[PDB]
Parts: C-alpha cells; sequence; structure tokens
C-alpha cells in the first residue's frame, strides 16, 4: 500500500464507468502484483469516519422511543439514504432503456423489412440509436454496480468496526459462544456487502417484468397473458425444485459427516486394524455408507438438474404456447411481434433469474441484522473512576454490597477492607468462599448497591489460564512498553527464564500460537509474571499465579521477586497454598463472602479459628492430464462422447423448435388463391394454410422432445459423475487400505483426512454443477454464433477480429483477477488471528485498559483487507463492462448486416437472427466466469490422484510358498536366530544378533529402558516390517514363508490402550460373524462380564459410540481380553496393559489373564517389575542385546545382576517419596 | 443456497465463497 490519491475519487464519470484506472494497473502488471503496488484504501472509505457515523446513528435512534423497539435497519436505510436511491435510480434508467431499446427497434427493422420500398438512412438512423441505448444502458448498470460496491464496502468497515468496538466491553463474556462472536466479526461483514449490492440489484426485475408483460399485451392482444401464466406457473415450480434440492443435501450433509466420522475412526487405529485383520468389515461398512450417499446425490442431481438451465426452455415454452393458442384461434400474426415477444421473454427470464439471489440476499441481510440487534442490546462493563479521601489509602469499600450479573445473584455483604500502598494482602479461603469475587469486584465486574468502593491507579493482572498473544516473547512481554536492557535482563533473570531460552534456538524471536503449541503450564506462568513485571502498575494483582509451578522454582521466583522488586508496591495475592503467607504482610480470611477474622499471621494463629484449622490441616493451472484422467474415470470417451451428443440434442431440438417458428411464419399463405371480395387473388394470410394441424402438432412435439431429452441429458450426466465419483472413491480407498503403513508413519492421518473429507465435499458439491453449466454456456454460444454465421455468411468476417480481441482481453484478465484474490486472502490470516486472540483473553485486556491499540490494529487490519477485495470487485466488474461491450459490438454488427441486405432474404430469417443476437449479452460473461472455478476443482482432483500413483504395495495377501500346515502352529514353540531389525532406512538397528529359546508354557516378562527395542518384538513377530537379515524359526516352519493372513490368524496381541470401534457389541467382538452364541456367553462369563452384558435389554445390540465412553475403564480392558480370547491363538503377547487405574481391578484383571491362557504362552512387554514376578523367565534387553536369560529366582539372588539392580532402583523410587 | 437460481446472478462479479471460516 504505497498511494497519495485514490483514483477513484480523481476519475470522472466517463473514467470511473469504464474503470480506466484498473485498466492502467491491469496493464501495468501485465507477472504478478505485490502488496506494494496496489492502492490503500480511500478516505471517503476510512473505518474511522464510517464507525463514527454509524454510532452516532445508532445513538440518535435510541434515544427515540427507548432502547426497546428500536430496528438497525432503520439505521442502516438512514445511513445508506443517498446512495441506495441513487442506485435505484440508475436501475430505473437501465431498466427503462432495456426494455426500450431492443424490442422498438427489432420492431421497427422488422416493420422496415416488409415494406416494399427500401431506405438507406431510416434503418442506419434505427441502428445508431439502438448502439446508442444499449452503450447507455451498460454505463449506467456499471456505475450502479461501482456505487452499490462502494457502499456495500463502507456499511461492512463500519458495521465490522462498530461490532469490535462493542465487543471489547462486553460484560458476560462467556454468555455468547465462542465461535459465534468470531463469526460475528469475520463473516457478518462479508454477507452485509453482498446483500446490500444484490438488494440494490433487486429493482430490476419486477419494473420490467411488467413493463413487458404489458406491451405483450398490447401488441399480441387478449392473447398476451399467456406468457404471464406460463412464467408464473413455472418459475415457483423452479423455487420448489430448489427447496427440494436444499432439503435433500441436509441429509446429505448427516451422510458426509458420518463418512467422514468413520473414515476417522478407522484411520486412527489403522495400526490395530491391520494387526487384527478386520479390514473386510470396515471396507463393507465403508462401502454401504458411500452407497446410501450416492442414493442420495443421486436424488439431488435428479432434483437439481432440472434449474440448471431453464431460461430458453421457458422463453420456448411460452412462446409455443402463445403463438399457437393465438394462430389456431383464426388471429393473423407477423415475424415483427413474434420476435419482439421472444426478447421480452428472454428480458423477463434474465430479471427473473437475477431476482432469486436478490431474495436469498434480502433474507441473509434480515437474519445479519436480527443477529447484530440481538448482541448490540449485550450489558456493558464499567470502569471504577472515583478517587479516594487520601493518596495513601488506594483500595477501600465501606460496607459495599455486590452482587453476580448474568439478575442479581449476591455474594459479598458488609465488606469491610482497607489496604495501605506497599503493604502486601493475602486472601485465605475455600472455593465458593469469594475469593474470586473480590478478584471480579475489584476490576469492577460488580455492580454497586450499598456504600462505596475507593480505587486509585490502575490495577497488574495475571491470568490462572495465561493468555497469550499471537507474537514473539520480545513483543508480548513489552505489551506496547519501550524496550529497555537492563530491565528486561533483570525481568528474565527474577523469574528464572533462563532454561526456556535455552530450550529454545530461536526464543528471542520464537512464534507463539494463540494458546501456545510449545510451552507448558509452567512456561505460561512464568511468562505471565515476566509481562505483569515489564507493566509495572502501581497495584498487583495476583490470581493463583504459582498454581501449576513446581514448588521450588515458584518459592524461588517469590523470593527474588515479590519480597525484593515489590516492597514498595501494593501486591494482591490469591492462592490455594496458604505456606507462603508466614512472611506476608497482612491475613485476611474469606467465608461465605463475610469477614470474620483477619489481621497478622501470629494473631491468626492465637486466635484458634478455621485459618488456623486449615493450616494445620494443610502442614501434614492443471494440465491436460488432470482431465483425460477425469475423462477415463468417466467411463472413458464413450461416456464424454454421449454427454456432448446429449448436450447438443437439446440444444440442436431448441434450435429446430425456433427455426420450425420461423419457417412457419416465412410460409404464410403458400400462394394459395382466396376470395376477398368481387375479384379472386392471392393473399398474403397465415391462416389460410390448409396445413394448420400439421405444423402445429410438429411444433407440439418439437417442444416435448427437447424436453424429453433436456431430462435425459441431465440424468445422464448426473448419473456418469456419479459414476466417476464412486470409482474415484472406491480406487482412492483401495489404494490407501493396501499401501504399507510406512506412509502413514511418514505422514500424519490429519492430512490424509483433510484431503479425503474436503476434496470429496467440494467435488461432489460442485464439479458436476460447475461442468454442466459451463458446457451448456458453451453450446448455447456456438449455437447462437452459427445459426446468425448460418443466415449470413459474411458474418465470419467481423466474428474472427472479435474473436482474436476477446481472447486477448481474457488473456490480460486472468492474471489480475486471479492475482487479486490471493492478496485478499494474505490478509485475512492475520486479521482472523488478531480476532481469536482478542476474543479469548478480553479480561486480560478490560482489567489492562489496552481496547484503544487493539482497535486501532483491527482497524488497520479491516482496512488492508477491503482494499484488495474492492480492487478485486472493481476489476471483475471492468471484465463484465469488456464483456457487455463486446456482445453490444456484435449485435451492431449483426444490425448492420441485417439492414444492407433487406429485399433480398425473407424478413423471418432477419427476424431470427436479430432475436438470436439479443440473447448473446451476458453469455460471455457467464462463460468466462465458470472458466476458472471449474479447474479450481480439477486442482482438488489432480491432489486426490496424486495419492494413487504414489502408494507402493504391501505384502500380497497369497505367498507362492503355500500354507505350510492345515494345523499349523503344531505347538507353541518359538525360536531366534539373529534377529535384525530397522524401522526404516538409514535409521539406527533397533534388534543387533538377538537370539533366544522359549520353551511351550512359558511365561517371559520383557522390561527395559526406552529405546532398547522391547516395543519392536511384537512388531517383528508380525511380520509387520520385512527383516533386514537372519531367520526367525517357529515349530521348525520359518516365518517368512508363510503368508501374511495365515500368519496373523494365529497369533493374539492384546493392545496397550482399549479400544472399542464404534458400532455393536456383537460388532466389536466377531463382525464376521464365524463363533456361535454358547461360545461368545462362555467368553463373557470368563471374564465376569456376563452380569454386565446380560443386565442390558441390548446385551447383543447395545449401541456403542466412539473410544467407547459409556462403560468404565476396567469394564472396557475386560471387554478386550474377552475380544482376544475369541481368535483362539496359542501364541499371546501383553504390552502395557495398565495405566492410572485402581488397584483391586489390576488384581483381577491379572488373575483373570492368568487363570484364562494357562494354556498359552506368554510375552509380557511390561515396565513394571513388581508384575513381572512369578514368571518363569525374565527377558532384558540393553539396547537392542540380551545380557541375562534365566529364571527370576536366580537372577534376584545376583547382586551383579541387571535385574537385580533395577528392581531395587524400582524399589527404591516406590518407597522414597518422600 | 447454491442452485443455478443463485450463482448465475452474483457471477456478474461477486465470489463463489460464503463463508469458508469454520476453524480448529
Amino acid at each position: 500500500t504505497s498511494k497519495h490519491q485514490h483514483p477513484v475519487d480523481n476519475a470522472g464519470l466517463f473514467s470511473c464507468m469504464t474503470f480506466s484506472w484498473l485498466s492502467s494497473l491491469a496493464r501495468v502488471a501485465h507477472g504478478e502484483l505485490s502488496m506494494e503496488d496496489v492502492w490503500s484504501l480511500s478516505k471517503h472509505e476510512s473505518s474511522d469516519v464510517n464507525c463514527r457515523r454509524l454510532e452516532r446513528l445508532w445513538q440518535e435512534e435510541l434515544n427515540e422511543v427507548g432502547p426497546d423497539a428500536a430496528s438497525l435497519r432503520r439505521v442502516v436505510w438512514i445511513f445508506c439514504r443517498t446512495r441506495l436511491i441513487l442506485s435505484i435510480v440508475c436501475l430505473m434508467i437501465t431498466q427503462l432503456a432495456g426494455f426500450s431499446g431492443p424490442a422498438f427497434m427489432v420492431k421497427h427493422l422488422l416493420e422496415y423489412t416488409q415494406a416494399t420500398e427500401s431506405n438507406l438512412q431510416y434503418s442506419l438512423l434505427l441502428v445508431l440509436g439502438l448502439l446508442l441505448t444499449e452503450i447507455v444502458r451498460s454505463w449506467s448498470l456499471a456505475l450502479t454496480w461501482a456505487l452499490n460496491y462502494r457502499t456495500g464496502v463502507r456499511l461492512r468497515g463500519a458495521i465490522l468496526t462498530m461490532a469490535f468496538k462493542k465487543i471489547l466491553k462486553l460484560k458476560n463474556i462467556k454468555e455468547k459462544s465462542l465461535g459465534e462472536l468470531i463469526n460475528i466479526c469475520s463473516n457478518d461483514g462479508q454477507r452485509m456487502f453482498e446483500a446490500a449490492a444484490v438488494g440494490s440489484l433487486l429493482a430490476g426485475g419486477p419494473v420490467v417484468a411488467i413493463l413487458g408483460m404489458i406491451y405483450n399485451v398490447i401488441i399480441l392482444g387478449p392473447t398476451g397473458f399467456l406468457g404471464s401464466a406460463v412464467f408464473i406457473l413455472f418459475y415457483p415450480a423452479m423455487m420448489f425444485a430448489s427447496r427440494l434440492t436444499a432439503y435433500f443435501r441436509r441429509k446429505c450433509v448427516a451422510a458426509t459427516d458420518e463418512r467422514v466420522q468413520k473414515m476417522n475412526e478407522v484411520l486412527t487405529y489403522i495400526k490395530f486394524i491391520k494387526m487384527y485383520a478386520w479390514v473386510k468389515a470396515f471396507s463393507q461398512s465403508v462401502q454401504k455408507i458411500r452407497e446410501e450417499e450416492r442414493r442420495i446425490l443421486e436424488k439431488a442431481g435428479y432434483f437439481q438438474s432440472i434449474t440448471v438451465g431453464v431460461a430458453p426452455i421457458v422463453v420456448v415454452i411460452a412462446s409455443v404456447v402463445t403463438f399457437s393458442v393465438h394462430m389456431t384461434l383464426g388471429f393473423d400474426l407477423t415475424a415483427a411481434q413474434a420476435f419482439t415477444v421472444v426478447t421480452v421473454f428472454n428480458s423477463m427470464t434474465f430479471a427473473l433469474k437475477v431476482t432469486p439471489f436478490s431474495v436469498k440476499s434480502l433474507s441473509e441481510a434480515s437474519v445479519a441484522v436480527d443477529r447484530f440487534k440481538s448482541l448490540f442490546l449485550m450489558e456493558e462493563v464499567h470502569m471504577i473512576k472515583n478517587k479516594p479521601a487520601s493518596p495513601h489509602i488506594k483500595i477501600e469499600m465501606k460496607n459495599a454490597t455486590l452482587a453476580w450479573d448474568s439478575r442479581l445473584q449476591r455474594t459479598l455483604h458488609s465488606i469491610d477492607l482497607e489496604i495501605q500502598e506497599g503493604k502486601l494482602v493475602g486472601i485465605c479461603g475455600s472455593v465458593g468462599s469469594g475469593k474470586t469475587s473480590l478478584i471480579s469486584a475489584i476490576l469492577g465486574q460488580m455492580t454497586l448497591l450499598e456504600g462505596s468502593i475507593a480505587i486509585s491507579g490502575t490495577f497488574a493482572y495475571v491470568a490462572q489460564q495465561a493468555w497469550i498473544l499471537n507474537a514473539t516473547l520480545r513483543d508480548n512481554i513489552l505489551f506496547g512498553k519501550e524496550y529497555d536492557e537492563e530491565r528486561y535482563n533483570s525481568v528474565l533473570n527474577s523469574c528464572c527464564l533462563r532454561p526456556d531460552l535455552a530450550i529454545l534456538p530461536s526464543s528471542d524471536l520464537t512464534e507463539i500460537g494463540e494458546r501456545g503449541a510449545n510451552l507448558s503450564g509452567g512456561q505460561r506462568q512464568r511468562i505471565s509474571l515476566a509481562r505483569a513485571l515489564y507493566s509495572d502498575r502501581s497495584i498487583y494483582i495476583l490470581d493463583d499465579p504459582l498454581s501449576a509451578l513446581d514448588a521450588h522454582v515458584g518459592n524461588h521466583i517469590f523470593n527474588s521477586a515479590i519480597r525484593k522488586h515489590l516492597k514498595s508496591k501494593t501486591v494482591l495475592f490469591v492462592t490455594h497454598q496458604l505456606q507462603y503467607l508466614v512472611d506476608c504482610d497482612e491475613v485476611i480470611f474469606m467465608k461465605e463472602g463475610c469477614i470474620t477474622e483477619r489481621g497478622t499471621h501470629e494473631e491468626l494463629m492465637n486466635l484458634n479459628g478455621d485459618y488456623a484449622t486449615i493450616f494445620n490441616n494443610l502442614l501434614l493451472s492443471v494440465p491436460w492430464s488432470v482431465y483425460g484422467v477425469y475423462i477415463q474415470a468417466a467411463g472413458g470417451p464413450l461416456a464424454f462422447l454421449v454427454i456432448m451428443a446429449l448436450f447438443m440434442l437439446n440444444v440442436g431440438s431448441t434450435a429446430f423448435s425456433t427455426w420450425w417458428l420461423s419457417y412457419w411464419i416465412k410460409q404464410g399463405s403458400g400462394n394459395t388463391t382466396v376470395t376477398r371480395g368481387n375479384e379472386t387473388s392471392v393473399s398474403d394470410s397465415m391462416k389460410d394454410n390448409p396445413h394448420m394441424q400439421y405444423y402445429a402438432s410438429i411444433y407440439a412435439l418439437s417442444m416435448a422432445v427437447m424436453l424429453i431429452l433436456k431430462a435425459i441429458r441431465g440424468v445422464v450426466f448426473v448419473k456418469g459423475t456419479l459414476r466417476a465419483s464412486s470409482r474415484l472413491h472406491d480406487e482412492l480407498f483401495r489404494r490407501i487400505l493396501r499401501s504399507p503403513m510406512k506412509f502413514f508413519d511418514t505422514t500424519p492421518t490429519g492430512r490424509i483426512l483433510n484431503r479425503f473429507s474436503k476434496d470429496m465435499d467440494e467435488v461432489d458439491v460442485r464439479l458436476p454443477f460447475q461442468a454442466e453449466m459451463f458446457i451448456q454456456n458453451v453450446i448455447l454460444v456456438f449455437f447462437c454464433v452459427g445459426m446468425i454465421a448460418g443466415v449470413f455468411p459474411w458474418f465470419l468476417v467481423a466474428v474472427g477480429p472479435l474473436v482474436i480481441l476477446f481472447s486477448v482481453l481474457h488473456i490480460v484478465s486472468r492474471v489480475l483477477i486471479r492475482e487479486l484474490k490471493r492478496l485478499d486472502n494474505i490478509t485475512q490470516s492475520p486479521f482472523l488471528s488478531h480476532i481469536t486472540s482478542s476474543i479469548q483473553g478480553l479480561a486480560t485486556i478490560h482489567a489492562y485498559n489496552k481496547g484503544q491499540e487493539f482497535l486501532h490494529r483491527y482497524q488497520e487490519l479491516l482496512d488492508d483487507n477491503q482494499a484488495p477485495f474492492f480492487l478485486f470487485t472493481c476489476a471483475m466488474r471492468w471484465l463484465a463492462v469488456r464483456l457487455d461491450l463486446i456482445s453490444i459490438a456484435l449485435i451492431t454488427t449483426t444490425g448492420l448486416m441485417i439492414v444492407l441486405m433487406h429485399g433480398q432474404i425473407p424478413p423471418a430469417y432477419a427476424g431470427l437472427a436479430i432475436s438470436y443476437a439479443v440473447q448473446l449479452t451476458g453469455l460471455f460473461q457467464f462463460t468466462v466466469r465458470l472458466a476458472s472455478e471449474t479447474e479450481a476443482r480439477f486442482t482438488s482432483v489432480e491432489r486426490i490422484n496424486h495419492y494413487i500413483k504414489t502408494l507402493s504395495l504391501e505384502a500380497p495377501a497369497r505367498i507362492k510358498n503355500k500354507a505350510p500346515s492345515p494345523d499349523w502352529p503344531q505347538e507353541g514353540e518359538v525360536t531366534f536366530e539373529n534377529a535384525e531389525m530397522r524401522y526404516r532406512e538409514n535409521l539406527p538397528l533397533v534388534l543387533k544378533k538377538v537370539s533366544f529359546t522359549i520353551k511351550p508354557k512359558e511365561k517371559i516378562g520383557i522390561v527395559g529402558r526406552t529405546g532398547s527395542g522391547k516395543s519392536s518384538l511384537g512388531m517383528a513377530l508380525f511380520r509387520l516390517v520385512e527383516l533386514s537379515g537372519g531367520c526367525i524359526k517357529i515349530d521348525g516352519v520359518r516365518i517368512s514363508d508363510i503368508g501374511l493372513a495365515d500368519l496373523r490368524s494365529k497369533l493374539s496381541i492384546i493392545p496397550q490402550e482399549p479400544v472399542l470401534f464404534s458400532g455393536t457389541v456383537r460388532s466389536n467382538l466377531d463382525p464376521f460373524n464365524q463363533y456361535t452364541e454358547d461360545q461368545i456367553w462362555d467368553a463373557l462369563e470368563r471374564t465376569h462380564m456376563k452380569e454386565c452384558i446380560a443386565q442390558l435389554p441390548l446385551k447383543l445390540e447395545s449401541e456403542v459410540m466412539e473410544n467407547g465412553d459409556n462403560f468404565s475403564v476396567g469394564e472396557r480392558q475386560l471387554l478386550c481380553i474377552a475380544r482376544a480370547l475369541l481368535r483362539h491363538c496359542k501364541i499371546l503377547i501383553l504390552d502395557e496393559a495398565t495405566a492410572a487405574m485402581d488397584t483391586e481391578t489390576d488384581l483381577l484383571i491379572q488373575e483373570t489373564i492368568r487363570e484364562a491362557f494357562a494354556d498359552c504362552t506368554m510375552l509380557t512387554i511390561a515396565h513394571r517389575l513388581h508384575t513381572v514376578l512369578g514368571s518363569d523367565r525374565i527377558m532384558v534387553l540393553a539396547q537392542g542385546q540380551v545380557v541375562e536369560f534365566d529364571t527370576p529366582s536366580v537372577l534376584l539372588s545376583n547382586d551383579s545382576s541387571r535385574f537385580y539392580a533395577m528392581f531395587a532402583a524400582a524399589e527404591n523410587k516406590v518407597a522414597v517419596k518422600g | 443456497c447454491q442452485d443455478a437460481l443463485e450463482t448465475a446472478a452474483r457471477a456478474e462479479g461477486l465470489s463463489l465463497d460464503a463463508s469458508m471460516h469454520s476453524q480448529l
């Protein structure tokens, strides 16, 4: 942003109308644009002035009838009265010109064509007037759009500034939702801008529609109401279809959310699914959900494709009905009237296509005003401003009675508190005694009923949650204060921030998120102190600053700072630890809001009150490859050819109906002699044609065929795009579910989950719609060009230059338009971050009285975000104006070609050409608009296809070595021979030359340090990752010769963390349903789970949600071993099945495990040496090596044994607390 | 919400994006 004066304020009517300044800016840009090249916001569009005017208007409106019936709609209307009135007048002029020009000019031109005499001057005046009227209406529309954009930008800025100002002084911060508050100051502005723009554009339909209806009634006669009746019977049907599509999308949203939740659940425990060979059940469930979503999308597309393209269909149907009824009754019809009616119907269709978005914008505006009025009535916070009697006393309250606000909730009664400067006063009490009430009252969040409160100076506030600012260590600590070296060093040393600086390589400039992603509770508390220290206020308020901090560091910080730096300033201490008040100056005890005992520490101890009791208690651009891939996935070139053929068939049927109407008009009497009086002669009248019924039947059949073909084409296109989407879904699901988990380890599941969700929702919502719209617009434009060129072969000599000019305009425009959109979102991220940070820390800003700098920053960000948006809208309007001018030139060329050849062609062909030339308006702009949004989805298609050909292939399901034996394993004997294991390439080896033998029916407990390789035994035993060396023999058969499906079918592993898939209890035990009821009941009663299951009325049909947070933890674990029992595997491995659980529950679990699998081998991967006692043998791993291999009886009898040393260390750690 | 009767009229210079604001 670097400019002196905005070019808009220094532009004339023609310059602003044609947007010459932005054209010059684009020509300057034409390879990229930065923020240093764009202009800043204009002075007239500044947020400060608009916000002040809006606030003044709101204040004036409030003091009119009272703050109970004031509507912000009246305030908005008053604010934008002049601009909206000017916009309405300009749109009236535009609609009047657009109704007077084409219809009258076409009627005059076709009437002159039928005349026998030819004039080379009268037609030139008509075409010149038509061109002038079209230019005038286009320029007026451009001016209206520019004024509406300016008004909307100003209104959005003013309303956002007012909303931010009101929020900064909110009393009940937690009353409103966190998301709603952000959405109010982020999304509502765009809604208001769009609503104002399209509401100013609204007054273009009801006027021109009535004018056209009156013109048709005057021209045709009593039969002119047929088109009106057709429109009234058709457009509400389209509205009902749109409502039905929205209703179907409502359930589609829930279906997509369910599919997303299922995919997230599958990806969260992908390791467990692979280790349990339960892929098929989840795949079938996902397929069923996908087919349900496919049916919902099929219904939505069937109910949506009807309204995609309906204006030409409505025009043709209305023309068919009107002309058939008028001509069949015996009246007379001419080409001029018919084509004038066709053009007027086109005008009504354009108006009634523009109108629905205006209605939607009006509804959105009403919703936005209601929401804003809901927030603007919230209570405001107040600040204490009265001064004490003497400067010596800083805090003074006399029998003050204060109550909470939500109604008044009294909590403090008869409060007599007096604190002098330099005195440290502490607050003691329990939860709900009123310790937090006093903190809230001293800030100013409580109302006063009796007495008075004296407050002098400001306060330094520290939050319990330690709210942080979206900045670095240097910025947030200063908090806008001046930077000095010695003070900063002393503050850093006082709070012991040196370890924090040493840990972070760039702690001086380390960025911190809204809440803190790389910080702990103690570090956040310490930073809070540092910031508060720098603030250096007269009064210090500490609301539990050493709660999460450790005792030693907290005491050190207290002694170094509070007992030294704050010896001459008032300090208020509120904490749950009463041991810090021994050296404090004064002690105050809070109990039920009433003061009972207060004074010094020794006096409090001598009084033997409740304080003594509690004290002694605590003491103890995409390439064509993406398009080709999409075409191939759609069903090959055959589907594309079929779709194109159906679209061309529909468009050609419409064009053939129009051409047959023109042919019928041109036919006339067909050289038939009729009697009109005393003499007989040929009369040119269409009512004398004896083939009336033939033409009428052909016309009706053509209309019906066009409708049927349109419906068939829509259905086929929807089916094809949904089949392509389903094919892509199945292919992507198969690729991910079969790829090795190394991809999951390298790339987090969040990335693929977000890709799935966003890409699939976006494609299934937009891509068929945009593709259908673009194809229809392109084919309609091509047919319109061809039909005009068909009648006049010389039409191409002007199309060519116009074609290259349009291509040049598109080339230049495609760079600037796509660049300004990126710059709009560049500053949006700081805007949203600043909005989020302010709301999360409103209390801290209110306490620090920093509501002005934040407001100024918000205004600056709002201006820096509004300027690129305004520039982008102006560029869009300039492109639309250029396209409209191109279409105007095309229409002028068509009319000029029509004029020169008058008398050589039938008037019907000229009328057809002039009618098809008029429809070309808007089509070019629509084609250009849809050529940029379709590509935005093809990049998502390319991103989806990227993982399709990138994922590798895991081991085959069936190994050519075949199954070893039908009863394998024959026993439970395992052997190791130089086991080599590594997680990834270039990583250090986990297992290096480890060999051991495990006898049948042995209990093995593996215990070792972190990183030794204890967790790697399970990965290598299951052939999760191919070994880099050595061989493993089980029952005399090498493991590597057995397929993955067969190997995992006879081995059991207990997960470290209980896992419960969403669904049914039976589905969580055996989804494939291979076991019988009696076996399941016996397994349940083995772990004493029969009582907890049969009690529910849905024992086998109980609903289990995510993570199974409906039973107890012990119940979940017991269900886990019960599930592990079903597979009946001779080899079992246990890995840390206990985590922060009661004692008797673990005892019961251990005894159940011991009794249930007494005949199965044990490989216990546990870190607790107490639980591994009594096992047959103990395994110790030392950085991937084995040193001790014997029974624990002789291991504990040797002092030099490492296992004995570890057991002694564990015993010492348990015994010493201390 | 996004039917042809709405997006076609806003294709005259209005962005085809309502909110896209939901966050974590």
